[PDB]
């Protein structure tokens, strides 16, 4: 499951082992073994392969900090991801979509792992959707009227206006909705009437 | 001595505001590389080409060429990562209706092009268009030209079938003049704006695509961004190749002309001055190549990142998903890379105003629910922030907190009541 | 991506298993044997879409996904002159 | 074993590399109907003097080297870039066999970087010589009883000499800063001294005849060749081809590549032979790499 | 609270430091000047160094 984690630490072994392996290479010396070169040779001749090992050894060793600080590079910009999530999504809740997690992001809970950060992403899916007929605005008495919150649907001879992302279906009020103009201009505008609380209020 | 900019004082005071009564739909290209060319250099031949003794001599220095190797692939490996993770976004592949009823806006040029044998858009054509044996050896990448037009299409159809609604799960379908009403909504502009103006929006959106068309057809530097990857990755091998004419102090660098010149006594002495320059020069180039992927995979995470929050998703990030108040994007396939045309909001024509903070009415200071006061001379209004439209200001429009003896700028007008 | 041998190729579109290139994918199926076929881009799926019709979700799910972020890695310490000179 | 383990995972290995290895060798020669003239050279009567150290160019002639190096009448035999075993297989341009007498002690000095009077005043050789020293001890030839006189050596110069460059002036050299006009005396010395080899001599001043074989291999047709006869020409097929020392592996194959009469070979990008004009039968052969590429499992 | 930007200053100049005192090593020469190899020295001998 952690395969990302398991994947460092298998970068970094394997770097290790290479780093060793390589004191095995003689790189043109007689010997990969400096003490064999020095109870064999004298110095005259000792220093001339002693200076080929320390040229390989010490390119070896240039190669594995490169290639660490490479490394050491990418985990921080990873680490740096890893903050920010923890900011935006355990201490917040983000807007930004797939940053939290795939759906509507609503919390996240941090566990600690080795060399590493798990985040359990807590989010809103929508499951059982269903089809509606849907119109932009409505007339009811030559005024188009538009949702204050939510999106006006019909179940086949009724219209009502429910929230965008559950279908709570309510009677279309002057409370649920607003006005703005006349219905000359709206594309795809449906008759339908606007409830008046205050009318039954003021009539009894 | 260049000229920053234009020089521009604002018309700055304690009570004046400029409120925009047009607006105009921009259509901005952004261009971003999402991979390189995967290589792989076989190390034996590239150093010791169908040499046993040079090989046999190469043998001395261990693992060097092994972990060069693990090094190219575990680049080619990211590279394929990067397009998977930035194209391979969605779920399934969706499909535009054959009937195009978008409320007058116009994909076209976008959409894929049946007549094509590829499912690429006419803007992909342009831009695929413009953009143009020593062990070196270049792997295909895992997703065709056409897998990734087939992705880049099914992102296009589901984000203008069913707005942000299939990047979070399904997706559910919803007029396209709606979809812009809630993106207005989104940005801060009454969707009653959005409807009053859908033919103007439109045709502005057309006249801005038509006009990326031009700029394609026409001028090819913006593709640079994509265009100099390329060439630097070309740059490199070249080096490399033309590392292989150097005598690195050998008689030759040919190894062929020392083996048939040289016997292996004397051939080998010449034979490790070329394999020490070869490995070096090897070895420099996988270097760089980890670098230049590293920053290959910094752009390409920064690219899925952007398809995620501006063509899945309606970004309330400043310049994030282009200049201006960001309404949607659309992707588009790019050779070893992406394109994203960002349609924004921009404000157009602004208008001076006299403005206050409250407003008393009964000894009452009246704030606006949504909106601003204004005043245009003699009358005041309460109007939308991002959209000069005003109205009279009732009850319905205010909300009443505290009294007048508190609020610095506070103006006397009669509050409506209905 | 070249020359398979030993995969008998299938007209039918699976998910990739074993990624071969070009859209060419392996995998080890039914008597098993290694077969190798064009690889199925998700599940094709085109949205109803008119220009009066809504889909809203009447339920809903709650999801809980795991994301794992490397932090930090070894802490390691390479002694130079005992590395190249040991002694 | 790549992995190395005893489990592989399910997945797509890179293992090994493919190659259409060579199913045959082939030498293409120029139809060369010449012996080169190293009689003249090596079996000369009388060598020149080392500062006036003779010349000859060796061009269009084909030369078994196998009787040269397995000679044992040599006691210098030195090739510096090149071994005297492989000189049969070969085809260089020219070769140049410079010629001249010295003695025993200075023989060393004719080597690359080598510094000295003849290194300095009368022969000198590049860093970069490619080619072979010979001398042996000529004392039964250039050694005279009452003494040989005939070689001398320039023993004053303003500067050493550049690489391959004769001076043959007898000026009198100007020590000081008195003009000498042509007069021996104070400060005025005559920069040839002769050797005067007698056969008395040890063996670090008996006469040695040295002869420098230079071979240069530039771009230009080779003229210079070993004994090695030309295989038939075979197209089509994975082969080890040699065109006048230009070996390679490849497929031959026609081409209608519009070559200009004066021209040889074409190139690509990477300054490999993209096609090659017969040297015999003068047609143009594209040369196509036979086949390789990953292996993975 | 200004080391962020004083640290990256003084990686440049630190590493500009190395580089011109690498110029002082002699690598296995007799000398990390080429000036004294140079006016001491025929070509051939100068050339190893
Ligand atoms: C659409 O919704 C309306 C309102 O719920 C439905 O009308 C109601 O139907 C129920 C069915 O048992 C009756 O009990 C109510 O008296 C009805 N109310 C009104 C005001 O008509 C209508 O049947 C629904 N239509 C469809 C096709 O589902
Ligand atoms: C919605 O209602 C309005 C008015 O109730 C309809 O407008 C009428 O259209 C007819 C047909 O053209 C005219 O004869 C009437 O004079 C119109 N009435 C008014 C008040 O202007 C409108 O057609 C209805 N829309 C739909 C889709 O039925
Ligand atoms: C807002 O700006 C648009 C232009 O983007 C105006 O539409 C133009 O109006 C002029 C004059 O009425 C015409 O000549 C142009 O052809 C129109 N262009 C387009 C694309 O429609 C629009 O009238 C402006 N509206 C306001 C209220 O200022
Ligand atoms: C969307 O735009 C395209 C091109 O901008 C339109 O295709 C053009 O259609 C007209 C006919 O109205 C032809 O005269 C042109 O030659 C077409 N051009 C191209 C490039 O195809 C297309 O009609 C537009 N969509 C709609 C619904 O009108
Ligand atoms: C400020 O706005 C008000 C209302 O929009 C203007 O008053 C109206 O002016 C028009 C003519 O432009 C008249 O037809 C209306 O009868 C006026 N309405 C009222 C209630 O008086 C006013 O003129 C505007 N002032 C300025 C300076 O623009
Ligand atoms: C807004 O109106 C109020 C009252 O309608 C003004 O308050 C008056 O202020 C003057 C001088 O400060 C006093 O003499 C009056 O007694 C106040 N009126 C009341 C009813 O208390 C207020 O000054 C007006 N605002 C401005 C800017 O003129
Ligand atoms: C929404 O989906 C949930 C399941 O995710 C439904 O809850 C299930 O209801 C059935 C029948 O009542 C039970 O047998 C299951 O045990 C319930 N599951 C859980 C986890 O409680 C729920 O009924 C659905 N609601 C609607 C309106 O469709
Ligand atoms: C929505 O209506 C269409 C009508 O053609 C139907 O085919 C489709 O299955 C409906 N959607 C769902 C999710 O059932
Ligand atoms: C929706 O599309 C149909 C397709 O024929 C068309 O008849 C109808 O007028 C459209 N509705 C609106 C409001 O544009
Ligand atoms: C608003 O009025 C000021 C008053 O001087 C003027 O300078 C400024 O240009 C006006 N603003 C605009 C946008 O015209
Ligand atoms: C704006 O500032 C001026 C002085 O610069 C002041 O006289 C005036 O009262 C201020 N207006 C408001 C509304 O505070
Ligand atoms: C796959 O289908 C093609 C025709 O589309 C046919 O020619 C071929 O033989 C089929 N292959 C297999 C293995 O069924
Ligand atoms: C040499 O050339 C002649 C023609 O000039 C040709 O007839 C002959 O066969 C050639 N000989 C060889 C051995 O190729
Ligand atoms: C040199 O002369 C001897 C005797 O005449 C002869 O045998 C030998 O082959 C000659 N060498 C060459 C290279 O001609």
């Amino acid at each position: 499951a952690l395969g990302k984690l398991q994947d460092v630490v298998n970068q970094n072994a394997q770097a290790l082992n290479t780093l060793v392996k390589q004191l095995s290479s003689n790189f043109g010396a007689i010997s990969s073994v400096l003490n064999d070169i020095l109870s064999r040779l004298d110095p005259p001749e000792a220093e001339v392969q002693i200076d080929r090992l320390i040229t390989g050894r010490l390119q070896s060793l240039q190669t594995y900090v490169t290639q660490q600080l490479i490394r050491a590079a990418e985990i921080r910009a990873s680490a740096n991801l890893a903050a920010t999530k923890m900011s935006e999504c355990v201490l917040g809740q983000s807007k930004r979509v797939d940053f939290c997690g795939k759906g509507y992001h609503l919390m996240s809970f941090p566990q600690s792992a080795p060399h590493g950060v798990v985040f359990l992403h807590v989010t809103y899916v929508p499951a059982q959707e269903k089809n509606f007929t849907t119109a932009p605005a409505i007339c009811h008495d030559g005024k188009a009227h538009f949702p204050r919150e939510g999106v006006f649907v019909s179940n086949g001879t009724h219209w009502f206006v429910t929230q965008r992302n559950f279908y709570e279906p309510q009677i279309i009020t002057t409370d649920n909705t607003f006005v703005s103009g006349n219905c000359d201009v709206v594309i795809g505008i449906v008759n339908n009437t606007v409830y008046d609380p205050l009318q039954p209020e003021l009539d009894s | 001595t260049m000229s920053l900019g234009v020089e521009n004082s604002v018309a700055y005071s304690n009570n004046s505001i400029a409120i925009p009564t047009n607006f105009t739909i921009s259509v901005t290209t952004e261009i971003l590389p999402v991979s390189m060319t995967k290589t792989s250099v076989d190390c034996t031949m590239y150093i010791c080409g169908d040499s046993t003794e040079c090989s046999n001599l190469l043998l001395q220095y261990g693992s060097f060429c092994t972990q060069l190797n693990r090094a190219l692939t575990g680049i080619a490996v990211e590279q394929d990562k990067n397009t998977q993770e930035v194209f391979a976004q969605v779920k399934q592949i969706y499909k535009t209706p054959p009937i195009k009823d978008f409320g007058g806006f116009n994909f076209s040029q976008i959409l894929p092009d049946p007549s094509k044998p590829s499912k690429r858009s006419f803007i992909e054509d342009l831009l695929f268009n413009k953009v143009t044996f020593n062990g070196l050896t270049v792997l295909p990448p895992l997703l065709t030209d056409e897998m990734i037009a087939q992705y880049t299409s099914a992102l296009l159809a589901g984000t203008i079938t069913s707005g942000w609604t299939f990047g979070a799960g399904a997706a559910l379908q919803i007029p396209f003049a709606m979809q812009m009403a809630y993106r207005f909504n989104g940005i801060g502009v009454t969707q009653n704006v959005l409807y009053e103006n859908q033919k103007l929006i439109a045709n502005q959106f057309n006249s801005a695509i038509g006009k990326i068309q031009d700029s394609l057809s026409s001028t090819a530097s913006a593709l640079g961004k994509l265009q100099d990857v390329v060439n630097q990755n070309a740059q490199a091998l070249n080096t490399l190749v033309k590392q292989l004419s150097s005598n690195f102090g050998a008689i030759s660098s040919v190894l062929n002309d020392i083996l048939s010149r040289l016997d292996p006594p004397e051939a080998e002495v010449q034979i490790d001055r070329l394999i020490t320059g070869r490995l070096q020069s090897l070895q420099t180039y996988v270097t760089q190549q980890l670098i230049r992927a590293a920053e290959i995979r910094a752009s390409a995470n920064l690219a899925a990142t952007k398809m995620s929050e501006c063509v899945l998703g309606q970004s309330k990030r400043v310049d994030f998903c282009g200049k201006g108040y960001h309404l949607m994007s659309f992707p588009q396939s790019a050779p070893h890379g992406v394109v994203f045309l960002h349609v924004t909001y921009v404000p157009a024509q602004e208008k001076n105003f006299t403005t206050a903070p409250a407003i008393c009415h009964d000894g009452k200071a009246h704030f606006p629910r949504e909106g601003v006061f204004v005043s245009n001379g003699t009358h005041w209004f309460v109007t939308q922030r991002n959209f000069y439209e005003p109205q009279i200001i009732t009850t319905d429009n205010t909300f009443v907190s505290g009294n007048c003896d508190v609020v610095i700028g506070i103006v006397n007008n009669t509050v409506y009541d209905p | 991506a070249g020359c398979l041998i030993g995969a008998e190729h299938v007209n039918n579109s699976y998910e990739c298993d074993i990624p071969i290139g070009a859209g060419i994918c392996a995998s080890y199926q039914t008597s098993q044997s290694i077969i190798a076929y064009t690889m199925s881009l998700g599940v094709e799926n085109s949205v109803a879409y008119s220009n009066n019709s809504i889909a809203i979700p009447t339920n809903f799910t709650i999801s809980v996904t795991t994301e794992i972020l490397p932090v930090s890695m070894t802490k390691t310490s390479v002694d130079c002159t005992m590395y190249i000179c040991g002694d | 074993c790549t992995l190395k383990s005893f489990t592989v995972e399910k997945g797509i290995y890179q293992t090994s590399n493919f190659r259409v290895q060579p199913t045959e060798s082939i030498v293409r020669f120029p139809n060369i109907t010449n012996l080169c003239p190293f009689g003249e050279v090596f079996n000369a009567t009388r060598f020149a003097s080392v500062y006036a150290w003779n010349r000859k160019r060796i061009s269009n002639c084909v030369a078994d080297y196998s009787v040269l190096y397995n000679s044992a009448s040599f006691s210098t035999f030195k090739c510096y870039g090149v071994s005297p075993t492989k000189l049969n297989d070969l085809c260089f341009t020219n070769v140049y066999a410079d010629s001249f007498v010295i003695r025993g002690d200075e023989v060393r000095q004719i080597a690359p970087g080598q510094t000295g009077n003849i290194a300095d005043y009368n022969y000198k050789l590049p860093d970069d010589f490619t080619g072979c020293v010979i001398a042996w001890n000529s004392n039964n030839l250039d050694s005279k009883v009452g003494g040989n006189y005939n070689y001398l050596y320039r023993l004053f110069r303003k500067s050493n000499l550049k690489p391959f460059e004769r001076d043959i002036s007898t000026e009198i050299y100007q020590a000081g800063s008195t003009p000498c006009n042509g007069v021996k005396g104070f400060n005025c010395y005559f920069p040839l001294q002769s050797y005067g080899f007698q056969p008395t001599y040890g063996v670090g001043y008996q006469p040695y005849r040295v002869v420098v074989l230079s071979f240069e291999l530039l771009h230009a047709p080779a003229t210079v060749c070993g004994p090695k006869k030309s295989t038939n020409l075979v197209k089509n097929k994975c082969v080890n081809f040699n065109f006048n020392g230009l070996t390679g592996t490849g497929v031959l194959t026609e081409s209608n590549k519009k070559f200009l009469p004066f021209q040889q070979f074409g190139r690509d990008i990477a300054d490999t032979t993209d096609a090659v004009r017969d040297p015999q039968t003068l047609e143009i052969l594209d040369i196509t790499p036979c086949s390789f590429g990953g292996v993975s499992v």
